[PDB]
């Protein structure tokens, strides 16, 4: 259906006289949501006389199961059925089910302030694409404009599993203070729906003592 | 079926909706039935979890038939 992975079969284009629900599409009732060619009572069903495509039905059990690009949408819906207006939609969806068990990924957590920075662990997916950064690790806040705190990026990345996005608190001025106290705060969102995530840690450059 | 090198009217069979409840004429069973393989199409996902345990449509016939795939293997 439209949103949803899942079932199968029934034709429209949005709000005018004429459009049933599940898609994918096969005539003229015309386009922008979906995904085969055409735009209205549609199977590719098989069976029959014409097993090799399909088994069309006037009853209305005809079949394939979801959505796409050019077939549901946005019409002046003058497309036969009879009726008749501007009505609009597109869809295309991801995957989302019964959902469950942790995800587990990018953790590495001090170094303290003051040089370029290396792994830092903070999650989420989800986007078109994910996002950003910022160079901070871990407290309290940070000193300003000292020898340059720096990016995330050789922290244990993964895009869609749901555990590694964003980080942004700005450190854009570095820091030469002391204990494991500059910035910090990256707290997002798990997984995925059948099995889920959970978050990890700020943005790593270390202090010293060559004393 | 034919034409002198030239198609075929693909050969499949479609009576067999039921691939893996019906068959049962092999080992322990001498019956079960010829209606047990054409009328009950949704056999297949109907052994899983609670998830997703729903479909199955498509299928092949003979005769003429395969217009979309096949028909080319002897045209």
């Amino acid at each position: 259906a439209q949103n949803i992975t899942a079932r199968i079969g029934e034709p429209l284009v949005l709000k005018c006289k004429g459009a049933p629900k599940k898609p994918p599409q096969r005539l003229e009732w015309k386009l922008n949501t979906g995904r085969t060619e055409a735009w209205k009572v549609l199977s590719p069903q098989g069976g029959g006389p014409w097993d090799s495509v399909a088994r069309v039905l006037p009853n209305g059990s005809l079949f394939l199961p979801a959505v796409g690009i050019q077939d549901e949408g946005i019409f002046r819906c003058q497309a036969m059925n009879r009726n008749g207006k501007e009505t609009k939609s597109n869809y295309r969806v991801r995957v989302y089910q019964i959902p469950g068990k942790p995800e587990i990924v990018d953790s590495a957590s001090e170094l303290t302030a003051g040089v370029p920075n290396k792994v830092g662990t903070c999650v989420s997916e989800g986007s078109y694409p994910a996002g950003t950064l910022s160079w901070h690790l871990d407290g309290k806040p940070l000193v300003p404009n000292e020898k340059g705190v720096s990016v995330k990026e050789q922290t244990r990345r993964h895009p869609e599993t749901g555990l590694f996005t964003l980080q942004s608190e700005l450190m854009v001025t570095p820091a030469r203070g002391g204990d494991p106290r500059p910035t910090f705060s990256c707290s997002f969102s798990p997984g995925l729906p059948r099995h889920r995530a959970l978050r990890t840690a700020p943005i790593q450059p270390r202090v010293w003592e060559p004393v | 079926f034919k034409d002198p090198n030239a198609p075929k009217r693909p050969p499949s069979a479609f009576f067999l909706f039921c691939s893996e409840y019906r068959p049962k004429i092999k080992g322990e069973h001498p019956g079960l039935s010829i209606g047990d393989v054409a009328k009950k199409l949704g056999e297949m996902w109907n052994n899983t979890a609670a998830d997703d345990k729903q479909p199955y449509e498509k299928k092949a016939a003979k005769l003429k038939e395969k217009y979309e795939k096949d028909i080319a293997a002897y045209r």
